[PDB]
């Protein structure tokens, strides 16, 4: 099997930047490579084939170069357009073997998140569990960390996060971390707290409620 | 003109099967070799099989081997993936893309130039779950939920399957400041999101904000509305 | 086209392995399943073992690998062993080709089969240009003209050189060739029925450009000699002949210089008496034409003295008077003054009487070489006899020269070096066998192109000179090849070793050869289809119509 290590996972640029996503083999896959482009939701299109060899209506800016071993894609130009995922693909040798991909995302300030809590609405409790969401709220750059705390402890296992893919105004993302115990569970606790960590900040933020339906 | 056509996907049980296929149009489909990839739902892109004409040339990747089978109708000009013993993590986007080769007669030797052109994909998705509409809870505006004079509501889209929803804001007119985060697969086998806005904190009291979460695969339709906590 | 021969065999092979299989009993063990792997038909084979079958019959060099074989490996799993992406893999080093598949790129390719077609027209252009041209002077009432056979086998040679590339050109298409990626694949390797006729051709042609050469060092020697003056000297040159030490003759005396005689008895300090003379000091051009020159003054006044012969001299042109100065020489007053019939026909101008009554006498029979060009120059008045005497010598410096350098340079090729077709970048025989021959026709024709630009003022300024007289109409067409022909192929070869192919020595290569491509057009255009007379020929042969 040929494992193909893909170099960054993600990548910050801004329109204009040279981008040089790379894509290391692991044997001698000699000049049998081929760069594709996902757009969300789309299925892959491919750009360079043969290591180098643009492909028919893709723009000068994509171009490919490497042989055997050490292969990399280069956007000269980064347009709005290009700021979406890429693979290697080589077909060299059965299973043919793609990178991990490539998220080229669009480079901006940081901004810390703003914080917001939200206990379980009523009309859950009546049916026997309750979710509490924690909100992040446009922040940059995307790697933040949601602590939940209840009764001043740490919590684990029983939370799940979820992330929007970056934002088209303003380049930012906003994550949500719902923590969702039984109601008995639930009514066990007063109070719950949300600890935020993110780069933006000196300190963390924490939003707390104490089951007071306010 | 030259494109490929997939279908056969859809909602499946584990241990159950599927024939997908891939029907191609524009070119002749004799002369080239076919491909199926799969991508999961937060994961990148796998190869799974490939399938040449003759066709005693054939392959799999390893966690498939046996319990996938891949197959082409010249005639129809169509391939096909016989799945069988479906796991949860052949839950996929199946893409089914061609490969061109040449035989030089002169050598004996075979070059291959890569899968060049693919299919829309077709949805697998394997659970045991069944069709389900969403329980929609608000997330109510609060205290706790005003940073300055701004505020943040929202609302819960919980207990749903299979994908998708749409959640839309005041049936159109609200869309500024709106975010509709991808959904999650709970432990349960069904699929949580929220969809959450951002509004002036003054704007509390005077407007009215109505979410609207549509389910089409159950025929569900529900609009909670999101009245502000106060004690 | 070639492929698609190949590829009919190769499918035919195809149908006759599965139509082949198919008759076999099944299998009672565990077997890598018999298949046509698309290369050859293979019976079913135990696992763990190479299997055999002999080189398959549908490649083009089957005869040559008849005796070699290809193996197979059946794995241990009971499947064939495969290649990286499943593909059916062999053993055919053994069957392989004795060439290598040439890999040109997508822009090079289209741009080398576009240039090809530039060449392959030129060439056919001057084919069609020197076969009617050819047609043209053979065919018609230039049936026997002395300057025109000169032409004649100029233009054969261009005619070989064009013919040999067109087979070159034609046999080179044979080759295989196919699209691997952008790239266009061309193989090597020619069949031996290609191998041999393209060996021939490139001697062929080899020997075509010598010949070219050598045909134009005879069209400026031609010059050279037919417009020296001509003298008497000339004439009597090549009836007799130039020496400096004695010899005896038919009569037993010392003859000497040319034609003349030193002592009366047969004695050798003797013949000092007049030898010390005539030069008057203490046996060349510079000296011994003094002899010459007193025998002709002598010969001229004996005939004014004869009553017989003065009133022929002097009723003759200065070009049959020097014929008749030539008779004397050879018999002398008494006798040249017996031929009384022969002399009333030059007298009253009837050239072509006096000519059959001169044949008919006991001179013609005892000399009929001599006497044949002496009544040659009475009947026409021209110096034709004495230009068409170095003729056949012309031809063996034409034809023979290149002969002598080149067929033991295809014998020497034969021995050592033996590539498919000759165009090899080697320069150990293709600058000392095929270039030096060139190079020395060259050096000539530069000498002599001095001399006959010496030649053409002596002759402008005296009065032999008019401008639409075809002698200087002549060397309209010859000297401008002189110095085209003779720069092209020297700048061209001391200047061909210095890019590796290339990309500037190939853009080189074709705007040269391209230029001679039409190089057979040229000389067919400034020598047959520009000249006046012939114009004039035509413009009979078609206005009888
Ligand atoms: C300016 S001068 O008057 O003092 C003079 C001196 C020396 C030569 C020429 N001329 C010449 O160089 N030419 C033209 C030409 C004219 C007449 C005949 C011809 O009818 N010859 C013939 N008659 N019978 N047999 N042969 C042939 C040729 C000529 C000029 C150029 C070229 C090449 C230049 C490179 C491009 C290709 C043509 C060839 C010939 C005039
Ligand atoms: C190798 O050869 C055997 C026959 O010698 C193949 O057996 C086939 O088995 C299938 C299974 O039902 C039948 O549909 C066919 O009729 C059999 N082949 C015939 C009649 O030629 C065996 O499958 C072959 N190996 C592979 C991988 O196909
Ligand atoms: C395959 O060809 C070989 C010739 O290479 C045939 O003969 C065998 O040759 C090997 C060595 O090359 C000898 O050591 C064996 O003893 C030969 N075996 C014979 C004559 O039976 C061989 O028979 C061929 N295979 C078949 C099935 O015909
Ligand atoms: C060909 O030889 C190899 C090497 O001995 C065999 O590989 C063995 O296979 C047997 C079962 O047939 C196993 O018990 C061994 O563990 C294998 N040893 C290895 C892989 O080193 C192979 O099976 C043989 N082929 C056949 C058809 O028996
Ligand atoms: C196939 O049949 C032909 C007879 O038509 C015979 O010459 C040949 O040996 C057979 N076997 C193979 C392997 O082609």
């Amino acid at each position: 099997d040929i494992q193909m290590t893909q170099s960054p996972s993600s990548l910050s640029a801004s329109v204009g930047d040279r981008v040089t996503i790379t894509c290391r083999a692991s044997q001698g896959i000699r000049n049998d490579l081929g760069w594709y482009q996902q757009k969300p939701g789309k299925a892959p299109k491919r750009l360079i084939y043969a290591a180098s060899s643009l492909e028919s209506g893709v723009p000068s800016r994509f171009s490919g170069s490497g042989s055997g071993t050490e292969f990399t894609l280069t956007i000269s130009s980064v347009q709005p357009e290009d700021f979406v995922t890429y693979y290697c693909l080589q077909h060299n040798s059965n299973p043919l073997t793609f990178g991990g991909g490539t998220k080229v995302e669009i480079k901006r300030t940081v901004a810390a998140p703003s914080v917001f809590i939200f206990p379980p609405s009523d009309e859950q409790l009546k049916s026997g569990t309750a979710s509490v969401v924690c909100l992040l709220n446009n922040f940059y750059p995307r790697e933040a960390k949601v602590q939940w705390k209840v009764d001043n402890a740490l919590q684990s296992g029983n939370s799940q996060e979820s992330v929007t893919e970056q934002d088209s105004k303003d380049s930012t993302y906003s994550l949500s971390s719902t923590l969702t115990l039984s109601k008995a569970d639930y009514e066990k606790h007063k109070v719950y707290a949300c600890e935020v960590t993110h780069q933006g900040l000196s300190s963390p933020v924490t939003k707390s409620f104490n089951r007071g339906e306010c | 003109q030259v494109q490929l056509v997939e279908s056969g996907g859809g909602v499946v049980q584990p241990g159950r099967s599927l024939r997908l296929s891939c029907a191609a149009s524009g070119f002749t489909f004799s002369s080239y070799g076919m491909h199926w990839v799969r991508q999961a739902p937060g994961k990148g892109l796998e190869w799974v099989a490939v399938m040449y004409y003759d066709g005693s040339n054939k392959d799999y990747v390893d966690s498939v081997k046996g319990r996938f089978t891949i197959s082409r109708d010249n005639s129809k000009n169509t391939l096909y993936l016989q799945m069988n013993r479906l796991r949860a993590e052949d839950t996929a986007v199946y893409y089914c893309a061609r490969e061109k080769d040449h035989y030089d007669i002169l050598t004996g030797y075979n070059y291959y130039y890569g899968l060049d052109v693919w299919g829309q994909g077709t949805t697998v998705t394997v659970s045991s779950a069944s069709t389900k509409g969403p329980s929609v809870f608000p997330l109510a505006p609060s205290s706790k939920s005003t940073s300055g004079g701004t505020a943040a509501l929202g609302c819960l889209v919980k207990d749903y399957f299979p994908e998708p929803v749409t959640v839309s804001w005041n049936s159109g007119a609200l869309t500024s400041g709106v975010h509709t985060f991808p959904a999650v697969l709970q432990s349960s086998g069904l699929y949580s999101l929220s969809s959450v806005v951002t509004v002036p904190s003054s704007s509390l009291g005077t407007q009215t904000y109505i979410c609207n979460v549509n389910h089409k695969p159950s025929n569900t339709k529900v609009d909670k509305k999101v009245e502000p906590k106060s004690c | 086209q070639v492929m698609d021969f190949l590829f009919e065999k190769w499918k035919l092979y195809g149908d006759q392995c599965h139509h082949n299989l198919s008759l076999l009993p099944p299998p009672t063990e565990l077997v890598c399943n018999r298949t046509f792997d698309k290369y050859s038909c293979w019976p079913d084979t135990p696992a763990n073992t190479t299997a055999n079958i002999s080189c398959p019959w549908y490649l083009p060099w089957h005869h040559k690998v008849q005796h070699r074989f290809v193996f197979k490996r059946c794995g241990p799993d009971g499947q064939w062993v495969r290649g990286p992406r499943g593909q059916p893999w062999r053993d055919a080093s053994q069957c392989q080709m004795d060439g290598e598949e040439i890999e040109v790129q997508k822009e090079v390719a289209k741009m080398y089969s576009s240039f090809q077609v530039m060449y392959t027209v030129g060439y056919s252009l001057s084919l069609g240009a020197l076969l009617l041209a050819l047609a043209i002077l053979g065919g018609l009432s230039k049936l026997h003209c002395t300057r025109n056979a000169i032409h004649a086998n100029l233009f054969a040679s261009f005619v070989l050189k064009a013919s040999s590339v067109l087979v070159i050109d034609g046999l080179l298409r044979t080759r295989y060739s196919q699209k691997i990626g952008d790239d266009l694949s061309v193989s090597t390797w020619l069949s031996d029925g290609a191998v041999a006729g393209c060996r021939v051709a490139a001697v062929f042609m080899q020997y075509g450009i010598v010949a070219n050469y050598c045909w134009l060092l005879v069209e400026g020697l031609y010059l050279h000699n037919l417009l020296g003056l001509a003298n008497i000297f000339e004439m009597l040159r090549i009836d007799e002949g130039l020496r400096l030490k004695i010899y005896k003759d038919t009569e037993g005396y010392y003859t000497i210089g040319i034609g003349h005689l030193l002592t009366k008895s047969p004695s050798l300090n003797a013949a000092k008496s007049e030898l010390d003379k005539a030069i008057g000091r203490n046996i060349t051009k510079d000296e011994a034409e003094k002899l010459f020159n007193q025998d002709v003054d002598a010969a001229v006044r004996g005939i004014l003295r004869n009553a017989k012969l003065k009133p022929v001299y002097d009723s003759l042109d200065a070009v049959r008077r020097a014929a008749l100065i030539n008779m004397v020489f050879q018999m002398g007053e008494t006798g040249v003054a017996g031929f009384t019939n022969s002399l009333r026909m030059l007298q009253q101008k009837r050239w072509d009487e006096a000519a059959v009554n001169l044949a008919k006498s006991r001179w013609y029979n005892q000399t009929p070489n001599r006497a044949k060009r002496v009544i040659t120059t009475f009947r026409t008045g021209t110096w034709d006899a004495y230009e068409r005497s170095f003729f056949s010598l012309y031809l063996g410096i034409g034809w023979g020269a290149p002969m002598l350098f080149v067929v033991p340079w295809a014998v020497v090729k034969c021995l050592f070096e033996n590539v498919q077709c000759w165009t090899s970048n080697d320069n150990m025989g293709f600058w000392w066998i095929l270039r030096f021959p060139v190079f020395l026709a060259i050096l000539i024709n530069f000498f002599i192109f001095v001399r006959i630009v010496q030649l053409l003022v002596a002759k402008l300024r005296a009065r032999q000179m008019h401008h639409t007289d075809y002698k200087f109409r002549l060397a309209k067409s010859t000297l401008t090849l002189i110095p085209l022909l003779g720069v092209h192929e020297v700048v061209f070869a001391f200047v061909t070793d210095e890019h590796a192919q290339g990309t500037l020595r190939s853009a080189k290569l074709f705007f040269d050869l391209f230029l001679s491509s039409f190089q057979g057009l040229l000389v067919a255009v400034l020598y047959c289809f520009l000249n006046k007379e012939v114009q004039s020929e035509l413009r009979r042969r078609w206005h009888r119509w």
